[PDB]
């Protein structure tokens, strides 16, 4: 059977400041200790490296994930950090500062492009489930759609543009979740005006636009789209059926049944959702220092995992072989992130056949022949 | 004479049904390419425009499935 972890921050850090817990036990696993983290700012790189943010400060922290302390390098911006993004494969580091979206390579260490196109700060960032395409949005109501492969082949004098302008908020976007695919994808912007909109990322066109009673502070979706939990800006998480499918585009919640289909039990916002793998425990954070996890097939708690301070990323993962292990020293070294704009490229050779050995009957067939080949 | 009798006809019965003298126009538009080919030239002008106009102003007068293919084996 698989392991999943619960990775939570607290925006205070006492003593620790990332403590990853057991799901169905409760029990730590692995915590760390250094400065605070920062709202959408934690990401782990390439399932070795566990970066995070600084809150108010404008730079990044790196942790290894098999040590307690701060690692020496840390990643430096020409202004505040705001949110930070590592890509699923794990080749590419992206970074939001102020209004730009610096972009980085993990394998070099250089910095290829600093994009530029909201007006206002940058507040939410997330990578398409096969990192081609990146959604960037902030606050100035727009979310664009940028596309990996047109910003980083472009002419250092061909200023790329977006591939999808999306500006129907009123109000700045809280969150975003990119499904599994590709160009096949679809998001779940969410905004302070009280809606929760689904977009596709192929054609550019709304699907959705679930208009609650509350701000929005955090959406997320079961992998397979079947449910679209949205937060709060009172404690409240609505959840919203698409497979029921009423028949409309602009739907309320209020028509769409009540008391039923809301998890209650928390007094303030909650800046944090994620649906786990099997999609029958939801952990969702808070601004009232409590980090919860329901049960999403009968609307109840389970636990009340309490932190300290709010609660600023909270999230499952599935532990890979880094946490279950007890040494794992990284494949390869964190580069020199560096702070200006610009072949060399550092990698291990010998991992495009990985396990394509000989199989044991092969080898007999190559024996025997070279056997009867001798014989004659 | 007998011409621009018969061109004043033509503007009689445009104002009347104006969407139904498009449909077999066909010949008539070269008939007025005929006669041309300057005062008279220019009477034969005014409703020309009125003419062309007539064409304009009569032809201008996500939870869907949307899985109708127009490819048609012919």
């Amino acid at each position: 059977a698989p392991m999943e972890v619960a990775v939570c921050t607290d925006s205070a850090a006492p003593m620790w400041s990332c403590i990853v817990w057991e799901l169905h036990s409760g029990a730590n696993l692995l915590t760390y200790r250094g400065g605070q983290a920062g709202p959408r700012g934690l990401a782990l790189l390439n399932g070795e490296y566990l970066l995070a943010a600084q809150l108010g400060k404008n730079y990044i922290s790196a942790w290894e994930l098999q040590r307690k302390d701060q690692l020496q390098q840390k990643i430096m911006c020409p202004g505040p950090v705001t949110c930070l993004t590592a890509s699923p494969n794990g080749l590419y580091v992206l970074a939001g500062v102020a209004e730009s979206i610096h972009l980085w390579e993990v394998s070099t260490g250089n910095l290829l492009v600093i994009l530029s196109r909201h007006y206002q700060d940058v507040s939410c960032l997330q990578f398409t489930g096969d990192s081609s395409h990146f959604i960037s949005g902030g606050k100035d109501c727009l979310v664009l759609v940028w596309s990996l492969c047109s910003v980083l082949q472009a002419d250092p004098s061909r200023i790329p543009a977006p591939r999808h302008v999306w500006s129907h908020h009123a109000l700045p976007i809280t969150d975003l979740h990119c499904g599994f695919g590709g160009p096949l994808a679809r998001v779940a912007t969410s905004s302070l005006d009280q809606t929760v909109k689904l977009w596709e990322v192929s054609s550019g066109e709304l699907l959705l636009s679930v208009l609650f009673d509350v701000s929005i502070m955090a959406v997320t979706m079961d992998l397979a789209e079947h449910h679209m939990f949205c937060g709060g800006s009172e404690g409240s998480i609505f959840q919203v059926d698409l497979f029921t499918w009423p028949g409309q585009r602009e739907r309320s919640f209020h028509p769409e049944q009540d008391a039923g289909k809301v998890f209650k039990g928390h007094r303030n916002q909650v800046t944090c959702l994620s649906v786990s793998t099997d999609g029958s425990v939801l952990l969702s954070g808070s601004h009232d220092e409590t980090v919860r996890l329901w049960d999403v097939q009968s609307k109840q708690c389970i636990r009340t995992v309490a932190l300290k301070g709010p609660v600023t990323n909270a999230a499952i993962l599935l532990a890979p072989v880094s946490m279950l292990s007890s040494d794992f020293r990284p494949s390869l070294p964190l580069p020199h992130f560096n702070k200006h704009l610009l072949g060399g490229l550092t990698l291990r050779l010998g991992l495009h056949q990985q396990g394509s050995e000989p199989s044991y009957l092969d080898r007999t067939e190559q024996l025997q022949a070279v056997l009867c080949s001798t014989m004659e | 004479g007998i011409q621009e009798d018969s061109l004043k006809v033509l503007d009689i019965l445009l104002e009347q049904y104006p969407a139904l003298i498009t449909g077999r126009s066909s010949i008539l538009l070269k008939n007025f390419v005929e006669l041309i080919s300057q005062q008279w030239r220019l009477k034969v002008l005014v409703r020309l425009s009125k003419f062309l106009q007539a064409l304009a102003d009569g032809s201008s007068r996500g939870s869907q499935p949307n899985v109708s293919s127009q490819f048609r084996l012919r």
